[PDB]
């Protein structure tokens, strides 16, 4: 299963794989955020 | 106090070095007819390396075993021939040999 | 379980801030409440380890001690995380235990020390070549190649190998050549992302074209490293050498170094004779170095035919038609005795044996 | 394998059952070696075979440089026989094959990576202290040094035929 | 960090595993209730068998809240910090 | 900013140059680290000035 993430400041469509060093292809960036999940969100007007 | 009796030295950039792991133990080369002294000093006392050691001014002891044991696992028919022939003791005459072997070397330096 | 209903499906559930245990069938508790400390009373208890507690700690020789503050002192000055020194003690405790290690000189601990902080950084992949760590030891490399060895075959313990990657990344920014300082000349200044990128292409391109087995690492990065800040700027680079640029970086060069620049010169000419263009070039040993980036940009191609037509040392690549001669068959023993003549050579005569203890009297 | 290996070195100790001198018999040779400041032992080499051993007073003599057992047992009783003849009463007891030391070749390289990542607790391979890789089989207490030229040595083994099921059983390793 | 655990008889994340994606990290975006699990850490208990006591990152909260978004780094000493962003 | 999210000092080396006699032979060194100083934003030596 593809576990992917986003990169920092690129926005590269980064899977890796458990234990990977936390970098950024055509980068060398070493912060990383997760994506948006894709669950039905139901939100109250409220 | 010193007056003026050093220089300055730099010297390691306490950084990343080389690991260098070796120490080449200099070892004086070997010469033709420095070899066939060698060799017939060999046939002359034997397999006696403190003898030849001390027979032996320009070269050290670890050389002349290092030599022989090269030969032996090179040329140990060489070897063989000179222990299958033998030679009167030539303490005195191999002392003239090693002068002889000094000048023919000064002058193939000279030249 | 429900002491009535007997049913095992007891779950434990968050109550308006109260812990407690309920049977799901039976809704009937089994179990509630639940004691913990507070923060100002674990502000002020102390806590206790095993080693205290049973009398270890104290056990600890003077040498032991001063083994350990080397240790550390040595991990402090590396400049690394309180985990590596926590290994780093850690792996020195447990190789204390043998009692012909305790039982050594002070060049054997310090030895040690070395070896151990080694290994704790490779375990947690951070590559450090045993020259930076002998160069912080009051001893001899030799010896420590011996010991390191020597405490291997004794503890057997897991041992990664070098990474190529890392050790490239690690030594390729000690080179000052990425900063315009007043010591550098502008032009010979570079990019360290480009130089890096171009350095490790390099050294897979020599890792894939064994380049990396059996030789020092450190010589093959140098002649990569030196490649690529040539390649960068061929123009005024191309006519210096390893050694100017070394010395330009202020360097210690490998002595090797050229060696492993000139194989991988070869490697590179023989790669570019598959390139239409660059074979027409007929390029040579100094006027390929511009070229290596189309090289590195198709080296798998370009390799895989290079290998089609492997690498070896020159000294046996000489074509040797005699592989491992096979020596005469004379296992024979004779019937008993073969010849008594020879102890007849081998025996000093009386003139012999007065001529040698006339020679040392 | 389609290879057998070459035995190079074979070791033997063999014991005299009696003391000896070790100056007499260092006076009485010529092939005989005794500097007692550094080494307390005699050293004699023999040129036939092209094997050297080393005596001691305690009546203890070892051989090294044989090529088989046979060999090794001709050199024993060669040094037996000499000592003999300087006046000792020496024997010929408790001959037994201590160690064997043999070389050969595969043709074809090996990646010193592979093998230490799918054999690494039989293996202890660093390259930056010497490039030839260490395999140590635990079932036969063999210890195999390896390198990228395919060419591979091995010693720990009592006889050729343990040497041989090393090699054969190290073979399928390599060529994988 | 176990994944979510997925109930036998549904063949899903259980309820108090509900939010937690495959990798065992609540994802952005989702909604979170009292007494859920955001992280699904596990600790080694010995520091010879890998034993691991579940130690989960819960919400300690008093109403429902919102993650907005999830960044995970690494220390040198190789440490994931693992933070959320928590928005009501 | 990267500091604030992975809670580190926001610090720089610090370097010095010595001079030494080992073996009664003077031996400098040109950049030698002696710690990290933390650099308060906004000031010389921080980036974002
Ligand atoms: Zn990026
Ligand atoms: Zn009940």
């Amino acid at each position: 299963q593809p576990m992917i993430y986003i990169c920092g400041e690129c926005h590269t469509e980064n899977e890796i794989k458990s234990r990977d060093p936390i970098r950024c292809r055509e980068c060398g960036y070493r912060i990383m955020y997760k994506k948006r999940t894709k669950r039905l969100v139901v939100f109250d007007a409220r | 106090c010193v007056v003026e009796e050093n220089d300055p030295i730099f010297e390691r950039g306490s950084t990343t070095t080389y690991s260098s792991f070796r120490k080449n133990y200099y070892s004086k080369p070997w010469s033709n007819k420095e070899t066939d002294m060698f060799f017939l000093a060999i046939s002359m006392v034997g397999t006696d390396f403190s003898m030849i050691g001390q027979l032996f001014p320009h070269r050290a002891r670890i050389e002349i075993k290092n030599k022989f044991k090269r030969e032996e696992k090179t040329n140990g028919w060489r070897i063989d021939k000179a222990f299958q022939e033998k030679r009167p003791f030539d303490f005195d005459f191999f002392a003239h040999l090693l002068q002889k072997v000094l000048a023919e070397e000064e002058k193939r330096k000279q030249k | 379980r429900c002491p009535d209903c007997g049913s095992t499906e007891l779950v434990e559930d968050s109550h308006y801030s109260q812990s407690q245990l309920v049977c799901s069938d039976c809704g009937c508790v089994v179990t509630e409440g639940v004691l913990t400390t507070t923060f100002s009373d674990e502000g002020n208890l102390r806590e206790v380890t095993y080693s205290r507690s049973t009398g270890e700690n104290e056990q600890v020789s003077r040498s032991q001690q001063r083994g350990l503050r080397r240790v550390r002192d040595l991990c402090r000055v590396l400049q690394l995380p309180p985990t590596f020194e926590d290994t780093a003690v850690a792996y020195y405790q447990q190789a204390y235990r043998h009692s012909g290690i305790r039982a050594a000189r002070l060049q054997k601990k310090e030895v040690l020390v070395g070896c151990c902080v080694l290994i704790t950084c490779r375990q947690h992949n951070w590559p450090l070549t045993m020259g930076a760590i002998c160069t912080l030891l009051y001893a001899d490399l030799d010896v420590f190649s011996s010991t390191y060895m020597q405490i291997v075959k004794l503890l057997g313990l897991d041992v990664p190998s070098l990474c190529l990657a890392e050790l490239v990344k690690t030594y390729c920014s000690s080179f000052k050549l990425f900063q315009a300082s007043p010591s550098v000349p502008a032009k010979y200044v570079e990019d360290k992302e480009k130089m890096l990128s171009r350095t490790m292409q390099l050294v897979e391109l020599a890792n894939e074209t064994w380049l990396v087995t059996g030789r020092h690492p450190l010589p093959v990065i140098t002649a990569a490293t030196f490649l690529a800040w040539q390649s960068l700027q061929p123009a005024d680079r191309l006519s210096c050498s390893l050694a100017r640029f070394c010395k330009l970086a202020n360097v210690d060069l490998p002595y090797p170094a050229s060696s492993r620049l000139q194989e991988l010169l070869a490697v590179l000419l023989r790669m570019a004779e598959q390139l239409a263009w660059l074979r027409v070039l007929r390029l040579d040993k100094r006027s390929v170095v511009k070229h290596i980036g189309d090289l590195l940009q198709h080296r798998q191609s370009l390799v895989r035919s290079a290998f089609r037509d492997l690498l070896l040392p020159p000294c046996m690549l000489k074509s040797p038609k005699r592989i491992c001669p096979v020596p005469p068959v004379s296992t024979v023993t004779g019937d008993e005795n073969i010849s008594d003549s020879e102890i007849e050579q081998y025996l000093r005569t009386p003139q012999e044996v007065r001529d040698f203890q006339r020679a040392q009297a | 394998s389609g290879i057998v290996p070459q035995l190079q070195n074979i070791v033997s100790t063999v014991n005299l059952g009696c003391k000896l001198d070790l100056k007499t018999i260092a006076l009485r040779a010529r092939n005989a070696e005794y500097n007692p400041k550094r080494f307390a032992a005699v050293i004699m080499r023999i040129r036939e075979p092209r094997t050297t051993a080393l005596i001691f007073s305690s009546g203890k003599m070892v051989c090294t440089g044989a090529k088989s057992e046979e060999q090794s047992r001709l050199a024993a009783r060669k040094y037996a026989r000499v000592v003999q003849k300087l006046g000792f009463p020496a024997k010929f007891l408790d001959f037994k094959i201590q160690n064997m030391v043999g070389s050969c070749d595969v043709k074809f390289p090996i990646r010193l990576e592979g093998l230490v990542l799918t054999h690494q607790q039989f293996s202890s391979y660093e390259p930056e202290l010497f490039p030839g890789l260490i395999y140590r089989m635990i079932k036969p207490r063999i210890v195999l040094l390896i390198f990228v030229s395919g060419k591979v040595v091995l010693t720990g083994a009592k006889v050729r035929a343990e040497i041989y099921e090393a090699f054969e059983n190290i073979y399928p390793i390599l060529k994988g | 960090v176990m994944g979510p655990m997925l109930d036998a008889a549904t063949r899903k994340p259980i309820w108090r595993h509900e939010i937690l994606d495959a990798d065992g990290i609540c994802s952005p975006g989702e909604k979170v209730e009292n007494k859920q699990v955001l992280v699904n850490k596990s600790m080694p208990t010995v520091t010879q068998q890998p034993q691991y006591k579940d130690v989960p990152i819960t919400y300690k909260g008093a109403t429902d809240s919102y993650i907005e978004k999830v960044m995970i780094s690494s220390n040198a000493e190789d440490a994931f910090l693992i933070k959320m962003l928590l928005r009501q | 900013h990267e500091c604030r999210l992975r809670d580190m000092t926001y610090s720089a080396p610090i370097t010095v140059d010595i001079e030494y006699t080992r073996g009664s032979q003077r031996i400098i060194r040109n950049a030698l680290p002696i710690g990290r100083m933390p650099i308060m934003l906004r000031s010389s030596n921080c980036v974002l000035t």
